[PDB]
């Protein structure tokens, strides 16, 4: 029934969290000992451009043995987990500073910033920061100055603690004074229903994986949109690291500056990293680089053939079907895994009779299907036909041919040609997906989708074949019918 | 229009001047031809074209070669490697370096000139430099040479002055099923004459982190990589390196373990099997105390480094002697100046000063750096690209034995089969004239061969030609027949050929070559279709027009009902032979847990590119969600986005009795949905901001 | 083939121009003088410092450049920093020179500098990668695009545009064109645009402006706003001057309270500074600005305009001819935009742009600090601050449109080598037909970037010693006849 | 038929070239558009269409069977004509020769080259625009998912005018003729032109499925659709395929922009009060340039419909005659968050207060991928 959005309760997330909890408030960056520990938990640091030669590890990289999986490290107090599947969880937490009522959900700040913040006078800082300064004369717009005069005449008390304690009154006034001049009814309903989850006591710092620091021979490289997150976290740390303890007013002013920095980060990160063409959503949530795939140029199968069969080159067959061949080699020839892997990689660039026999046995064992199911993709993908399901029925015995031979009866549907067209092949791992991808079998684009009771023009024969037929059918090889009857 | 009148000459056409029939081809196809000649690698069977516009002579003047820039005097000749019979001897010397002096100069500038065995301005295509024997054997100290004297050049530059840009092929225009979608049907013997050569370099680094393995040695000899003149071993491995670990010495350092390459845990560099190594360069860091290389693993490394150090030491010695004699009067070229800088970077530094930290574009060198250059010859077979000189691009789609290709009644065997119908749809009719006129020209030369008593196909010998030239009446008659053909097909050529000083020599050349070469300038004043009509209605120069016989795709010997004409076409190979194919069953991931991109260091670690292919974009998932369905579409994505699901797929293949008939790969009860890393990252970021996406109740 | 046939074919075939075929970048960068043995690139460096000597304080001289020995070349690129000597072994085609300066007869510290070397076929290797350096076809003197006259100097680039203003003459409303240009850059950092007549009034007096150039005795024909200026009843230039004067006055009327103050000089400068930018700072600031403006016409730019036929010796003479002789280019241009005949193949102006930038900023530092005693230590620090080891070559493989990666699968030098031509529009990172393409370009060679055939160079083109494209007479008639039919 | 291969050579060219009537259509011609394109080209077309001429010729036999085309052949055997410059401007003088004879003078050769320059254009921008247009229309159309076979037995019909331009587009549509019986358009009912008929329409369906319709209301074109296919995607693909083919091969780019502005409401679809009044306007607009079936037209318009704008109910209306129209941007952000997360500016829906209020919403195929496969 579709998807909608909810509001999470941060302190409930805090309560249900498992493991020792690290708070960024308890860190003085000035002490060089504490800075190193802070960077241990915040950044995921890479000391060079060298490949990580480890599969599992603890937090502090003291244990890199896969047989110790699940054992808790004694130095970092972290269980040994498998990398590439490590759970994504907050790296730290932010407590409520001294003489501060509570924190603010960053979602509420982002919504308010859309309305309250203007080019000449923002209203959120005025209501929350006592150190914000303004010039009424400098305002050069009638609408904003009218709003400013109305707010000043109202006589509110500047301060974060006052703002949190009296929020219904301030929020109501913002609606009445036309400060929030859009979606007044919807915004009121949102606040009136989620007011119990808008002022948390703890806020989670994003995961260690989000912030990646790469140190090279030419300096350390960082992602610019991460900047606000670093600044927000350090700001809360400096509250208890100040040499002179901060007065309650100064504590609130610094707390609000940190919260305003968190709101800036999430909005900018969503705008710049989640929501764009090479973003998280459009590149990885709705797309992927798949395993067990191949890519090569194409040629034609012009000899008598079945329209839904495919021929792959020798080199593609060896690398694509590596684990299929390894299974056969171990069983038939009593090879070890090391020997089988060595045997397969050795014969990628040369013909081998034993490998060729195994290829046919793999194809013949795909019964009752003609061969191994696969899907062939042509880009750009617009119509049904640019994605088709074929069956691998033959691995070419000539190693100099590095093309995938395609049936000549299925070239019009994807508008495929032989001039530098690299197509993408995807191997189906099991029978369940082979049945599923039957929906894009070549026969599924035969019937026209433009005109009823008609066959699409994709089925028409190619030029060279038609010329041969008309050279035969329309030859004047017989006398006229009148002469035939004499 | 006054058919038979042309105004444009060579100076206004540009690269189009290489086409004698530019006027009969559409502008779109003419542009394609000019692009094509810039993408054509040199082949082994290249030869001069049958029809010449004269522009080939100019293009043969400007090629990348080795020259003497100015009138100079040879001072020193250096060889990189001492080819001899010594204990440490190399089979061949790759590079010869010449130091000369411009003695016709006020300042007597001293320069350097290198003479390698090849050149390569392309990523994966080059050519061999053929040394000029007369000049090469002369070269010695205290010898003077003239400006613009060629020492070595490519084999394309013929001695006559012509240029080899392609190979002439017998072509029949037929509608065989193998010609679908601009496909070519190629004779196997023809493809042996269109073989390109590729030159490439492999680089390895060893030292504090890893050591070389014994890939080319035996139980008594340690030889990490092949020598100069050797060939790459059949599996294609050039060299491999293993990590340093002392605690595993009884396992990883046995003589057997040093000979066995582990694909999973070692790192190798793989090239073309059977390729011949032609050059080696080694850089060593000598100020290491102690060297991390184990003893007995550097005999080959030291042998090449010692000879290389001697070569650079002599270069630096020569300059210092020159500087002593010509204080403030020594002028050197910019090339020589950079060469001396390289020598100082190579030789060790004096102990009084700090050592050098060598880098290659922000990459720090280890103790050893080895560079190996090898050359391989490619046999075109399938997916290779070809085109004529009229824009008719095509792809080789079928290869047949020589005995199966079409053959006419006179014994001519076709090299290619091309669909003729596409000519009318693209309006490149220069195809027709070269084919049609070449057929008439070829038949005329063969007819004179038979009339003289020679074999019409075999190349005649000197004894046969001498006897043929004895008869004068036939020689005079043969010359007139050639002139009569020239009058029809080439008017400008005909006028020049009227006053041939030695007509017998022209006839002798034609019989030996088996083809009369035709000069066809772009501004030739000839009516083309009037010439075609003359040839058809002629009793002398009418080309043979009959049936052909070939073996069809069913293995049956058949003969065509229609008359088929066989003629020549100038063909050239095009780049992108499809050698960059990719295929991988499992790929290496990132710390995040997703497939990673491939850098240059990992490009050659496998015989073929093992890269994950983005076969499911956002557009494809839009199409799959509608046809296949959202259900199965999510399964396909999760098998990669979730690394644990991918691990389940591999185990299913390995444990299955029939790996190609697995019912279900991922057991969704043991590994349920919800483990995809991109989705988990999406949920985590939104949760921190304070929101979550949920199903509507 | 028959040996006699080849000779007859060769006899009947014209030859290409060897300068273009062998590569013109090599001919323009590495050719050495027989007398002195110094190449073109080093001579170009000397000429750059000759035109910039007018901004040098007394006693400061440029002594030339010298070639460095390979030993010093090796020592400079392996200089020790942080107890480490980094050596880059990736092959490059570079050589080193020293820049010599002296102060009151005392030689200062030489400044080493790296320069690129080119080989046959416009080939150069930079940091292990091969490149091709192609010439750029550029306009000589000035360029016209759309109501704009672009004039490039060695230190500046100026564009001249047009605006219309209304003035009342003898009780009759009239419209005249006002030529303006933006010469100060903080004006861009900022309504009236800087008028050329306003600059004339800032330099000369209004009466002096009219009498010296227009030979008009302006008083106080009667011209008024829409204050009186009176001219005898017996020009277009004077009309433009009047229009610009009223264009300035109308939007700043408070400043001209008394008519006599019009003939002053400080008031015009105050108005100009308020346009660009406190009165005290403004008055002093422009007095330096007009000082630099009066010295902006370098010798090299003068010779370029001389070829076109402009004949200007001072920057004020150039402004006069823009308002008098080149004014019609703003609305009715008589120069064909699509032509390729009156252009020049230029190499060094685009190759040495970064070094030219350093030279200009060095001269500007002296101008900004006039009337100051210079110490040897201060000069040495200034020279080190501007002329560094890799100043000239630091962006060759970044944003230079005439340098491109090399990919040649065969041995030919012409096909994608010395026949590549770069248009002026793409020099730093189409048009209708013209018969000149058949003579200068290759109208059938149509790459994707330049489908009109102007991206390739005809190998038979006739080129002068300085790179000027000349016309071939033997094809003059046929080219001319086609051009008429193209526009008919 | 391996013995009956067709061949080409200069012998075939001579046969067509030497015909007396072909040789007369190249002499004594007025160098004008009328003289060349109509008189000279007319004579050659007459010869090529005579069944008694060129018997057994490879070139002509292919022309009769559709292998060749007269446009290319006329420019080869008759006068080439008037090529245009890169700015689509024509030249005063023509090319007085065909390709087979050749063009060997500087003026005519150069202007002919401009055709090759015109061939290569900024297709990179065209690809970018077409891909964006296709993606945008497909995402919204996918909200109409299923097509059920059968008949829903509705008394709601639709009154549509029938014209000479849209008669072909009505193929397969069931219309109620006299005596209250259903018949479907076969495409040759010329007597119906200029009248108004009562059609079974998508907007009148009463199928229980909240995002589906029955076969009868869709028309007989639904027989060709494979089982289980998203019917909305089919309509968008059909429209996108024809526009993309025309754009890449009045500019069709302006046509694509015109369709986009009309459907997405920025003479906008939101102006009209009922879908019945809007379909003939869109059908005439669509069928004037491309050929789009009425069934596809109804689906695209139906996707832009909402139940109640006042109460912010953006679900599809059922039946479709009780709904209103809405802009594209508001619909893509307020129907389902799964579809919203796949188009543009994904941060904006997260800030919208309406996204957090419990509402009845339709679903999108991308909903599953947002949750990673969970149900
Ligand atoms: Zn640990
Ligand atoms: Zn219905």
């Amino acid at each position: 029934m579709g998807l909608y959005a909810k509001v999470v309760d941060h302190n409930e997330v805090h309560d249900q969290f498992t493991g020792k909890r690290i708070y960024a408030n308890d860190y003085n960056t000035s002490n060089s000992d504490e800075k190193e520990e802070f960077d241990r938990h915040f950044y995921s640091h890479f000391q060079d451009s060298e490949a990580i030669e480890s599969s599992v590890s603890c937090d502090c990289r003291a244990i890199e043995d896969a047989h110790k999986l699940g054992v808790i490290c004694d130095i970092c107090n972290t269980p040994v987990v498998n990398t590439s599947s490590r759970p994504i969880e907050p790296s730290m937490w932010v407590r409520t500073p001294k003489h501060v009522r509570s924190l603010i959900n960053p979602r509420l700040i982002i919504m308010l910033t859309g309305y309250l913040v203007t080019k000449e006078f923002d209203f959120l800082a005025y209501l929350t920061d006592t150190s914000y300064r303004y010039d009424v004369e400098s305002i050069g717009s009638k609408e904003t100055r009218r709003k400013v005069d109305r707010l000043l005449h109202r006589g509110f008390e500047r301060g974060l603690n006052h703002f949190i304690d009296n929020f219904n009154e301030i929020f109501q006034f913002l609606l009445d004074a036309n400060i929030i001049s859009n979606n007044k009814s919807e915004f009121a309903q949102f606040v009136a229903q989620n007011k119990d989850k808008l002022f948390p006591k703890y806020l989670p710092v994003p995961s260690k994986l989000c912030f990646v620091a790469e140190s090279t021979t030419s300096g350390t490289y960082l992602d610019k949109p991460i900047e606000a997150a670093i600044d927000a976290t350090l700001t809360f740390a400096s509250i208890d690291a100040s040499s002179v303890p901060l007065s309650p007013i100064k504590a609130q002013n610094r707390t609000m500056r940190g919260l305003r920095l968190y709101g800036q980060f999430y909005e900018i990160y969503a705008k710049s990293r989640i929501a764009q063409k090479p973003g998280l959503a459009r590149r990885h949530m709705f797309g992927a680089r798949l395993n067990a795939t191949a890519r090569a140029v194409i040629t034609s199968i012009s000899d008598p053939h079945d329209y839904d069969e495919l021929h792959i080159p020798w080199g593609v067959g060896c690398q694509l079907l590596k684990y299929h061949l390894t299974n056969k080699l171990k069983a038939k020839f009593n090879m070890t895994t090391r020997e089988a892997f060595s045997f397969v990689y050795e014969n990628v660039l040369q013909y081998n009779q034993i490998i060729a026999d195994l290829f046919k046995e793999l194809i013949a064992e795909a019964a009752p299907y003609k061969g191994m199911g696969c899907t062939f993709h042509r880009n750009p993908t617009l119509q049904r036909g640019s994605t088709q399901q074929f069956f691998i029925t033959k691995v070419k015995d000539d190693i100099n041919d590095n093309s995938i031979s395609m049936s000549v009866l299925c070239l019009k549907a994807p508008n495929a040609d032989f001039d530098g067209d690299q197509l993408n092949l995807t191997l189906m791992p099991d029978v369940y997906l082979t049945k599923a991808t039957e929906r894009i079998a070549p026969h599924t684009w035969v019937l026209s989708i433009d005109e009823p009771h008609e066959i699409s023009g994709n089925l028409e024969l190619q030029g060279p074949v038609v010329e041969t037929i008309i050279n035969w059918a329309h030859e004047k090889y017989l006398p006229p019918l009148e002469e035939w009857l004499k | 229009s006054q058919l038979g009148r042309r105004e444009i000459d060579l100076t206004l056409l540009g690269h189009t001047g290489l086409d004698p029939w530019y006027g009969t081809t559409s502008s779109a196809r003419g542009a394609m031809f000019v692009t094509h000649i810039g993408q054509a690698p040199e082949v082994n069977g290249n030869e001069s074209r049958y029809f010449l516009t004269g522009a080939e002579l100019e293009y043969a003047k400007y090629t990348h070669d080795v020259r003497f820039p100015e009138d100079c005097r040879v001072l020193h000749v250096l060889r990189k490697y001492p080819t001899g019979i010594g204990k440490d001897s190399i089979r061949s010397n790759p590079v010869t370096t010449i130091i000369y002096e411009n003695y016709f100069d006020k300042y007597k500038t001293i320069g350097v000139l290198h003479v390698p065995e090849y050149m390569s301005h392309h990523q994966d295509f080059g050519y061999e430099l053929v040394k000029n024997r007369e000049v090469w054997e002369t070269i010695a100290p205290n010898e003077m040479f003239s400006k613009d004297t060629v020492i070595a050049q490519s084999g394309a530059v013929k001695k006559d002055g012509t240029l080899g840009m392609g190979v002439n092929a017998n072509v029949v225009f037929l509608s065989a099923a193998g010609t679908i979608e601009d496909g070519f049907v190629a004779n196997k013997n023809f493809l042996k004459r269109m073989m390109p050569t590729s030159y490439s370099t492999a680089v390895a680094n060893a030292g504090r982190k890893a050591f070389f393995l014994n890939m080319y040695g035996d139980d008594k000899i340690y030889k990490p990589f092949p020598d100069i003149g050797d060939v790459i071993r059949p599996d294609g491995v050039i060299f491999a390196i293993r990590d340093h670990d002392d605690d595993l010495a009884p396992a990883e350092m046995t003589p057997r373990a040093l000979r066995t390459l582990d694909r999973t845990f070692d790192r190798a560099v793989i090239g073309t099997p059977g390729a011949k190594v032609i050059d080696i360069d080694i850089w060593r860091d000598e100020r290491v105390n102690p060297s991390p290389t184990p003893t007995g693993m550097d005999a080959q490394l030291v042998k090449y480094h010692t000879h290389l150090s001697s070569y650079y030491r002599e270069l630096l010695k020569i300059y210092r002697g020159l500087l002593a004699r010509r204080k403030d009067d020594l002028h050197i070229t910019e090339e020589f100046e950079r060469l001396i800088v390289t020598a100082q970077m190579f030789l060790p530094q004096p102990d009084n000063v700090r050592k050098l930290s060598r880098f290659y574009r922000l990459d720090p060198l280890d103790e050893w750096r080895v560079e190996v250059t090898y050359k391989a010859q490619k046999m075109p077979a399938g997916a290779f690209k070809m085109t004529d000189f009229h824009g008719g691009k095509g792809v080789i789609c079928k290869v047949m034995e020589d005995e199966d290709m079409p053959i006419d009644e006179n014994g001519n065997r076709a090299d290619l089969i091309i669909f003729g119908g596409s000519t009318m749809r693209r309006s490149n009719y220069g195809r027709i004239y070269e084919h049609g006129f070449g057929a008439a020209a070829r038949d005329l030369a063969q007819r004179l061969r038979v009339e003289a008593g020679l074999d019409r196909h075999a190349k005649p010998t000197q004894q046969q030609l001498n006897s043929v030239m004895g008869n004068t009446q036939w020689v005079d008659y043969a010359f007139k027949e050639l002139l009569g053909f020239y009058e029809i097909i080439a008017p400008t050529m005909h006028s020049k050929m009227m006053e041939h000083p030695n007509p017998a020599e022209h006839v002798k050349t034609v019989l030996m070559d088996g083809f009369p070469y035709i000069y066809a300038p772009v501004d030739d004043p000839v009516d083309l279709m009037a010439a075609v009509n003359k040839l058809i209605n002629s009793d002398k120069y009418r080309p043979h027009y009959g049936k052909v016989s070939y073996r069809d795709q069913a293995g049956k010997w058949v003969t065509t009902k229609d008359n088929v004409l066989m003629g020549p076409l100038y063909m050239m190979l095009l780049e992108k032979i499809g050698e960059d194919w990719s295929a991988a069953a499992s790929v290496k991931t990132q710390p995040f847990g997703l497939p990673s991109k491939l850098n240059n260091a990992d490009r050659a670690s496998t015989p073929g590119r093992e890269t994950a292919i983005r076969s499911f974009g956002e557009s494809e998932t839009r199409s799959y969600n509608c046809t296949v369905g959202p259900g199965p579409t999510a399964e396909i994505l999760d098998q990669t986005n979730n690394p644990l699901a991918h691990a389940a797929v591999i185990e299913s293949w390995l444990t299955a009795e029939k790996p190609s008939s697995v019912p279900v790969a991922v057991d969704r009860e043991k590994i349920p949905f919800g483990g995809s890393r991109p989705v988990a990252m999406f949920d985590h970021l939104l949760e921190c901001s304070g929101i979550a996406l949920e199903y509507a109740p | 083939p028959d040996p006699f046939l080849i000779e007859k074919i060769r006899e009947n075939t014209p030859c290409m121009n060897p300068t273009l075929a062998n590569g013109i970048t090599v001919e323009h960068t590495m050719t050495r003088d027989p007398n002195t043995g110094v190449n073109m690139t080093r001579r170009y460096i000397d000429s750059l410092f000759d035109i910039s000597s007018v901004l040098f304080p007394d006693g400061f001289k440029y002594e030339g450049n010298r070639a460095c020995t390979p030993l010093k070349h090796f020592e400079e690129i392996t200089r020790e920093y942080n107890a480490k000597r980094i050596a880059n072994i990736a092959p490059t085609d570079m050589y080193m020179i020293d820049l010599m300066f002296s102060y009151k007869g005392e030689m200062l510290y030489p400044r080493p500098m790296l320069l690129p070397a080119f080989k046959r076929g416009n080939m150069v290797t930079i940091n292990g990668a091969k490149y091709i350096g192609s010439p750029v076809l550029t306009d000589v003197g000035f360029s016209v695009l759309n109501d704009s006259i672009f004039i490039p100097f060695r230190r500046t680039k100026l564009t001249f545009k047009q605006t219309d203003h209304h003035y009342m003459c003898n009780g009759q409303r009239k419209i005249m064109y006002v030529i303006w240009s933006q010469i100060h850059n903080e004006m861009a950092k900022r309504h009236i645009e800087s008028c050329l007549a306003h600059y004339f009034f800032c330099q000369f007096g209004v009466t002096q402006t009219f009498k010296q150039w227009a030979n008009v005795d302006v008083k106080c024909n009667i011209y008024s706003s829409a204050m009186v200026l009176v001219i005898p009843r017996h020009s277009i230039f004077a009309t433009r001057l009047i229009a610009g004067f009223w264009y300035v006055v109308d939007a700043f009327p408070m400043r001209f309270t008394r008519p006599e103050y019009v003939d002053s000089t400080n008031l015009w400068r105050v108005i100009l500074g308020h346009m660009v930018f406190h009165q005290g700072k403004v008055e002093e600031n422009i007095d330096s600005h007009l000082h630099s403006f009066c010295n902006s016409l370098d010798e090299m730019t003068i010779e370029e305009l001389k070829t076109v036929g402009v004949n200007v010796s001072t920057i004020w003479e150039l402004l006069y001819e823009i308002m008098t002789s080149l004014a019609h280019h703003l609305y009715a241009t008589d120069i064909d935009e699509t032509s390729m005949y009156g252009k020049r193949l230029t190499v060094l102006h685009y190759l040495m742009s970064e070094f030219n930038y350093a030279v200009s900023m060095f001269g500007y530092m002296f101008q900004s600090r006039r009337d100051r005693e210079w110490t040897v230590q201060e000069l040495n620090e200034g020279l080190k601050r501007s002329f560094k080891l890799q100043t000239a070559i630091k962006r060759l493989t970044v944003d230079h449109g005439e340098l491109d990666t090399m990919s040649n699968p065969n041995s030919s030098m012409l096909i994608k080598g010395t026949s590549i031509l770069v248009t002026q529009d793409r020099a730093k990172t189409s048009r209708i037909i013209h018969a000149s393409i058949a003579e200068v370009g290759q109208y059938k060679n149509q790459p994707k970037n330049n489908p009109d055939g102007r991206g390739r160079l005809n190998m038979y083109t006739k080129v002068g010693p300085t790179g000027l494209v000349e016309r071939r007479e033997e094809v003059r008639e046929i080219i001319d006849n086609a051009q008429l039919m193209f526009r008919a | 038929l391996s013995e009956y291969l067709a061949t080409l050579s200069m012998f075939d060219i001579a046969e067509v070239y030497n015909h007396p009537k072909v040789r007369e259509a190249n002499h004594n011609i007025e160098p004008t558009t009328y003289g060349i394109e109509k008189i000279s080209y007319g004579k050659v077309k007459e010869v090529f269409n005579d069944p008694t001429q060129f018997i057994g010729n490879s070139i002509i036999e292919g022309l009769r069977s559709g292998t060749q085309k007269t446009e290319q052949l006329l420019q080869a055997f008759a006068w080439r004509g008037f090529p245009t410059d890169i700015n689509s401007d024509i030249f005063k003088y023509p090319v007085t020769t065909g390709y087979i004879d050749g063009i060997w003078n500087l003026y005519e050769n150069m202007i002919e080259s401009r055709s090759g320059t015109k061939a290569l254009l900024y297709n990179k921008e065209l690809l970018r625009v077409t891909e964006y247009f296709n993606r945008k229309s497909q995402l919204i159309a996918q909200y109409v998912q299923r097509l059920h076979p059968g008949d829903c037995k509705t008394t709601i019909l639709a009154e549509y005018p029938v014209t000479k331009l849209t008669l072909k587009a009505f193929k397969g549509k069931y219309y109620q003729k006299e005596d209250g019986k259903l018949d479907w358009i076969r495409g040759n009912e010329t007597h119906l032109i200029g009248t108004k008929q009562k059609f079974r329409s998508v907007f009148g369906c009463n199928h229980p499925d909240s995002q589906g319709i029955c076969m009868t209301c869709y028309g007989r074109l639904g027989i060709n659709i494979p089982k289980g296919t998203n019917i909305g995607q089919v309509a968008a693909v059909s429209m996108g395929d024809k526009i993309t083919s025309a754009v890449l091969s009045v500019n069709m780019y302006e046509v694509m922009k015109r369709f986009q502005s009309f459907l997405h409401s920025g003479t906008y679809l939101k102006n009209y009060k009922s879908p019945i009044e809007a379909l003939p306007v869109f059908a005439t607009m669509a069928n004037e340039k491309i050929s789009l079936n009425i069934s596809h037209c109804e689906i695209l318009i139906y996707a832009m419909m909402i139940r109640s704008a006042q109460y912010r109910d953006y679900r599809l209306p059922k039946p479709g005659i009780n709904g209103q129209f809405e802009k594209y941007n508001r619909l893509m952000q307020c129907r389902s968050l799964g579809g919203a997360m796949a188009f543009e500016k994904q941060h904006e829906p997260l800030n919208n207060p309406g996204s957090f209020l419990n509402k009845m919403r339709n679903d999108h195929p991308y909903d599953l991928l947002v949750k990673g496969g969970k149900l």
